[PDB]
Parts: structure tokens; C-alpha cells; sequence
């Protein structure tokens, strides 16, 4: 539930997603499900070649630094463990 | 935001793009879906590629009815 | 539920399914379970007494049909109401 | 209908070919299996092993045709 | 029936042939096993066939994870 | 629980961990989970920057043991009124 | 003891390796992670071999954020 | 007639087609070329196909000079 | 200077040249030299932006003709001078 | 000796197997050819074996370029 | 001699040379022969993998615009071909 | 010394085995030769064609063993 | 400039860097070359690398006299 | 023409001949032309009466020697005297 929740704040940003088959995809992140399957507005990709992602596709989801508090993500995985 | 089934339903009895794994590809009237991503489609083209030699061939076929298995779904395209 | 659901009413109606890799298929369907999973009779494993056939869902990337065999005003409904339960 | 594991249950003892993940598809006679699809086969060959009994894996078998 | 995993255990603390993923297979005795098919074999031997040839390991306990094992066979 | 079970017994012996790409991995078993994900200490790979491995379960191939570490009386036992339990 | 994954929390704000599927493998500062192993990491490069007819190649790609999806980690390792 | 040389010579400052070794085809303008074949292009555009287990997968790169060398290059075709 | 002569010949003939690629090139035969790369006009690939082609001769692995273009008589009477030439 | 061209042109007029580069090779009446091994054949018949095959194409003149030449074969 | 003739002049020029095994390699060129063999100084590759570059092996080298005298060059192979 | 095409003339209808670019190696009685390395062989076997007379382009033999 | 064979010339008796065709790479004492590049090394140590599963493995060869044919040559770098 | 005069002095030694495709063979030198084409003798094609073999230059990637069949003093000036030829 945390990576969902995270996601959730990171809508509206733009996010690259790194596909599994080497493929790009740039575009606004617009929506997010348990399975991290993405919905982003947008596109295109580098250098050629509006989409719904499956989740189980996506390698990387490249993030800016400043997208992110790393100190509340740090705390917030910190919950995570805690509740076992 | 809300949920991606909910920006899938707004595309029921609507064109859809679907791209299989592999250099295969889909498109037709999105009839029916599912939380697994399994999607049911009508007057469907699937459209497959293949290179060889220095060639960009494809070849179509189509069918008035296909259920398609969530598994190999990767992407979902909509026109506008 | 709702494709083991549509498969339900699919029971007896002959079909193809294409395997992911490449095998064609094409029989009578008689019986799916909630991992749509399928049996298949007086089949044609096309191409080259067999008789039936017992298919796991992992395997299958289509599964064609008919138009006739499928309500469609109904079965986007069905699709419908599921997406509702949240 | 019913269920796909009922209608194995009215298949047992019979001479049953199951294909595998790969190149290797065997034969042999549908002793037992269970509800994580795992087969045992009686008087097995492989198209060669004569096998006498074999215990095939329940996430390795994507077809299991039957002569009726 | 009954039960494929009451046929196996018929073999517990005896000689098992078992064929993994791809072109490696080994034979030992077999020591534990479990639903998923985890297996812990004794005395066992390895071989790996290839033609690009007859490579054999020898080990004396070995837990073999279930993702691998395909085929057992029972001599 | 079976194989839990054991390798919680199997905790801080140096075992040798077979991943499905070929890769040795020696080490002293330190922790373990249900998906039998390994942690190891004091690795070196055999034979020719440590220092800690958390190894993905889905990997590993085979994981090699010392006859000493293991009652074969017991593990048989317990596979015994494992299989029996349904 | 315990859970391999306490001993990963361990490692938070901390430098760590990674290696991915196939010859793919990166060192980030530890971020984030779950259950599932899906990580996120802080100013990380990663390194790829890659070989076209008998060509292997090294490349390096740094990003400064990165999330990886879990299913896509074998190892964590852990430097001195 | 005469030499297929001098029926090249009539598209310098033309917009031309070339396909190089493998699924790579790119169409400049034609700059320059000599006996054996190298030429120069201004404003090229790069178009490449290539599979990564069975992924065929589009590129497109667009430099605005290049030189090819001659033993590289198979076909020269000039549009309408 | 055999074949560069005898190409000379077919200039303004359809011919079909198959690359090494497979692929097929069917055009009028406008221009030829001595290693044999041609050029064509009005070309077609049989079957399924034009307009000319600068074929480069160590691409070509046929080049498919007409027998009437040929006179059989002359061209083995050209290669039997051919040798001789030593 | 003398000259491997001279037991070539003996050939002319008459039937002759080639095999080229690859797992095609035609046959066919040798009507020219050079130096380089550049050849022209008179109702050929050229096959390519596969096995993933019997492919055969039929043409009356075809001109084959000696880069792709290797083996003729005298009946 | 056109084109030898043609990298005389580029001498000094950052040209980045792409290797015909898909390999970048951006440096000045200091040095080019008949059989346009080049040595380049300084480096590096883009984005990890002084040299002595092997004609045969280079499918490209990219130039920028403002480099090449556009119409010399031109009139330059007209002159080439006219010599013939 | 001297010349190696000097050295194969002191090897004439000798049986001699020759190499090709790619999987295929045959042998066969060196009848003729010339400066461009085309060979000619009687009585070849590929080691199964059992050529008469065989003509083998110069570009493509990449090795000439031959027994003493 | 002037030619390359003299910025080649002034690392005779020198250590020499050669990147051969394919993922090998040869190291040595420059003692001897020519127009088409052919080297002639001495206490040469050649380095082949290659993957497998997800392995940057290394070998080493050495000899103390070794000749190089142009032909394979792609690269020739010299340290400072 | 260096390394022609270079192997006509290093005729009648034992020498080593890697090829392209990773072949060893190991004979003793007698022939060397312009294309830098050998012939060997006594050789032992490593690994599995020969006797002698014919390699053209094409094929060559290393050909191994030994220190001290080589004047590397006088060799290194030979190749200093043919760059000097502009």
C-alpha cells in the first residue's frame, strides 16, 4: 500500500516509465491502482518508438528529486515494517 | 484521479488500441473487461510485424469477436 | 466473476483458441473454472481420433468467437456493474 | 461442465498424452493426480524413456489431451 | 487417486531420478519434499548434456527449489 | 512451512547457494522467509566489497549443504506428517 | 534473524547494489521498499553489458531518482 | 547511360533515399560523393529497426550533417 | 569487360534483380558499370515514391532476363574469346 | 594444369550444378562466365532447403553474380 | 581525394564518429589519411563504451552545420566527376 | 620457398583436402589451379555428394591440407 | 598534420594499446607496423571478455612475440 | 613490402598460426607471398599423418614467435625506413 501511496501524491508530474523491452514512454502520470498499473497523459517516447501501463511491464518509473519528500518516503517505509 | 478501470469504461462500445507482447498489435471495439486486464473485442485487426532481411512487413487478420487473456496485454491506447 | 461468468453461457458453442505459441485449436467447449482454464472436444489441432483437450488459461492468448453467440448490449453491462463493486 | 478436474476424475486408468513447457511432450496411463494439477503416469514414453511411474510438475503442464 | 504426493512419499529415503529446466538432470535420495515440489536429495549427481559432452557434480546434500524441478521419475 | 522450518534450523552454517544463471554465492545462511528468500554474511564467490546478500528466492537453483547439518531422520519425519496434514 | 526484511530496513539512506534481470545491475541510495521488494532509490547509476554479434559493450546511465519494480530484483548486496 | 555516377550527380542538392547494412534507412540532402561511393548529407534523417527478442521497435535520429562511409551503403533511390 | 558489355547491351530492358536480401527490384535497365551497379527506372516491388534506384553491384546475387534479350550464340562466343585472351 | 577456366568452358551449352552461398543452389545450361565467376544460365531450377523444404523457382535466363558463387559442380 | 581532401579541412573540429558496431567516440580530429584512417584527440564515449580509428570500421561521422562550406563542397564533387 | 602457388604445382593430382568458408570441407584429387586460387578436383567427396568434377572458387578456400 | 603512421611511429619501442574486431583487446610493446596496419607486439598480453548469464568474466593471454594482421585492427589507443 | 621481407627471414622456424575462427595450428614455416598467404609443414592442427597446410593471409589473425627469432633492434628500423618513403 505505501508505493501505491506514493504514487497517488506523483500525480500530475511527469514521469518517465522504462519499460521492461527497453521502451521509453514520457508523459504525466493521471491515475494509479494497487498493481501499479499507470495511466499517463501524454507522450512521447525517445526517439520514436495516452496510454494505460500494466503494471507488471514497467521496469523503472524515473522520478525527479524534487517530486519527492525522501525523508517522509524514508520514515514511510519505516510504518511499513513496523506493522508486522 | 480515480481508478484506470474507470478511464477504461469511459472507452466501452469505443474504438481501442491494444498492444499484445511481441510485435503484435490489436485494435477494435472494447466490449468487455476485468481487473486482470482480460479484454473482449469486436470487429477486431490484429496487425503483426516482422523484420527478416531489412524489411518491415506486417500482415493483418481480423475476426467479428476475440476474447483476449489479461497476461499479454502491455499497453492500451486511446484515440482523440 | 464475470469472464468464468461469460464463458458459463459459452458452454457447448465450438471455438479457436489461439495458444501464445501459435497452435490454433479449434473445438467444442465443454467445461472453464474460475482460472478459465478449458476442455475442448472433437477437436482439430490444426494442423497435425485425437479426441479432446485439456488447456490451461496460462496458455491461451485468444479465444475466438461468433458474433451471434455474445449479447454484446448485455455483456458490457455485465462489465458495467462488476467495475461498480468497489 | 462441471469442473475441468471432475471430468479428469472420468479419465483415469485411460492412455493420456501432456505436453510440457518446452520441446518434450510424453504419454503414459493417468494413475493420480490432485487440485495443483500434478499427474502421475503409469507405463510412461517420451516422443526415448520407458518410464515405469513419473510425477510430472502441476506448473509444467499446458496440455493434457485424452483419446475418448 | 489417491493422492500423487502419497506416491511420492513411497520414495522417501530412496533413489529418485529427477529431470530440472533445460539440459541439466540429477539422481539422489530423496530426503523431504512438499507441495510445491521442493526437494532435498543425498549422495546426489548432477549432469549436464551438451554438444555445442558428459559433465557430472558430485554433492552429498542438496535442497533443489521447486521452480526447476519438471519431471520425476521413478525407476 | 516444511522447507521454513528446515532452513530456520540451518540458520549461521556456511551454506553455497546455486542461482538459476550459474553464479556460486558461499556464505553463512543468516536469515530466511516463507518465499525462502535467503540473507547471507561473510560471502565470497568460488573462486576466481563483500559483505551482505539479501538473494530473491525465485533465483536460487539450489542451495548446497553439509550432511552434519542435516537429520535425515527428522526431515523425512516431518515430510512424513507434512504430506499426511490435508 | 529476523525477516530478511528488517535487515534490509537496516540499510535505509544507505549506498546498496542492486542487480537486475540479465546483465543489469545499479547502486542507488536506499529510499524506499516493500513486501514485494519494489525499491526506490536515490542518485543512482546504473551499469548494462549488452553483446551485437559477439559486441560486448558497457554502458552507464545515472538518474538522480528511480523506482524498480519488484519483480525485477535478484540480489541486494551491501558494500563496506 | 552514361555512368550510374553521373545520374547521382544530378541530385546533389536533392533530397535522397539511402538504405545502409541491415534494417537502417535514412534521406538527406545530397552534399557530396566520390568513386567509391561516400557520401555527405545535410539535415538526415535516420530511421532504424531492430528486435530484442522478438521486439521490433522503431527509431528515429535526426542529425543535420553526416558523412557515410561508401563500403556501408547498398542503395541510393530518389523520391518524387 | 565481359559482362560490363553484355549489360551494355540490355540497357532499356525490364529486368528483376534480386539482392542478397531477398528482396525483388523489378525496373528498366538504365545505366551500368564496370562492377556491375546498376541503375533502374520506373521500378516496382512485385508485388506487396518511386522513382529511379542506384543499385550497388555487390548488393546484386540475380538479375533475372529475358531470353529473347539474349543471343545464346553470341554470349558463349564471348566468353569462349574471353578466355582464350591470356 | 592447364587453366581451371578451360575445364569450365568445356561446359558451355551444358548442363551444370552450382551451389551458392548458403543453403540455395541452382542448376542450369551455362551459357557465360568470367574471371570473377560471374555466370549465366540458361532454364534453371533453383532450391532452398529449410527445415524450421522443398522451394523451387523456375526462370529460362538469369545472370548470377560471382560474390555469391562457390562450388560448381560438373554432372 | 575529395573527401580526404574534404577532412584536411575539418582538422580542429569536434567530429563524433560512429563505429560501425553501434559505438559513439566524439573528439577533435587531428589527423586523417587517404584511406581516411582518423585519429581523433580527446574523448569519451556516450555513456561509458586519444584513438587511432581504422577507416573501415567508421559508418558515420557527424559534422555540424556551419563546419562545411555547403557549396564549395558541392561544387567541389561537380569538379570530381568532371574529371572523368 | 619459393612461391606457395609454386608449391602446389609440386602437388598435382595428389588427393587433397580443402577447406570452405562456412561448415563444408571436401576432398578430392587436385587436377588444376591457377593464380586466382580457383581449384579444380577429380573424384571429390564432401565430408555425402560424390562430385566428378568440382570447381571451387578462389574466395572461398580458406585452407588447402594436403598429406606428404 | 600530418599521418597517423607518424603520430604510430612515435610509439615504436613503446606500450601500445589495440582493441582487435570482437570483444577482445590486445596490450604491448609496439615493435612493428605498415600501411595496412598490420602490428607486430612483443610481451603482448591479449584480454578477451564475455557474458553468459549476467557475467562480465575476463581472460588473459600472453606471449612474448605476436603478429597482428591489419584485418582484425578497429582501434589503437596510447596512455599518457 | 615489410612484412613480406619480414616472414621470408622467418622462414624454416616453428611458428604458431591463430586464425579468425579460433583454430591453432602449430608448423614449421616454408612459403610466404606478397598477400602474406603460409604454407606449413609437419603441423598438428590443435586439436583433432596431415601433413603440410595452406593458409591464406584472409584467415590470419595472430601468427605467434618466438623472442629471439627476431632482430627487434633491426626490425623497428625497417619499419622506421618505410614510412620515410613519401
Amino acid at each position: 500500500m505505501l508505493f501505491f501511496s506514493f504514487f497517488k501524491t506523483l500525480v500530475d508530474q511527469e514521469v518517465v516509465v522504462e519499460l521492461k523491452n527497453d521502451i521509453e514512454i514520457k508523459g504525466t502520470l493521471q491515475s494509479v491502482d494497487q498493481f501499479l498499473n499507470l495511466k499517463l497523459d501524454n507522450i512521447s517516447c525517445t526517439d520514436e518508438k495516452n496510454i494505460f501501463i500494466r503494471g507488471s511491464t514497467v521496469r523503472y518509473v524515473y522520478l525527479n528529486k524534487n517530486m519527492v519528500d525522501t525523508n517522509l518516503l524514508q520514515d514511510a517505509t519505516r510504518r511499513e515494517v513496523m506493522t508486522e | 484521479m480515480e481508478t484506470p478501470l474507470d478511464l477504461l469504461k469511459l472507452n466501452l462500445d469505443e474504438r481501442v488500441y491494444i498492444k499484445l507482447r511481441g510485435a503484435r498489435t490489436l485494435v477494435g471495439t472494447l466490449q468487455a473487461f476485468d481487473s486482470h486486464c482480460n479484454i473482449v473485442l469486436s470487429d477486431a485487426v490484429e496487425t503483426i510485424y516482422q523484420l527478416n532481411n531489412e524489411e518491415l512487413s506486417e500482415s493483418e487478420r481480423r475476426c467479428e469477436m476475440v476474447f483476449i487473456r489479461g497476461d499479454t496485454v502491455t499497453l492500451i491506447s486511446t484515440p482523440s
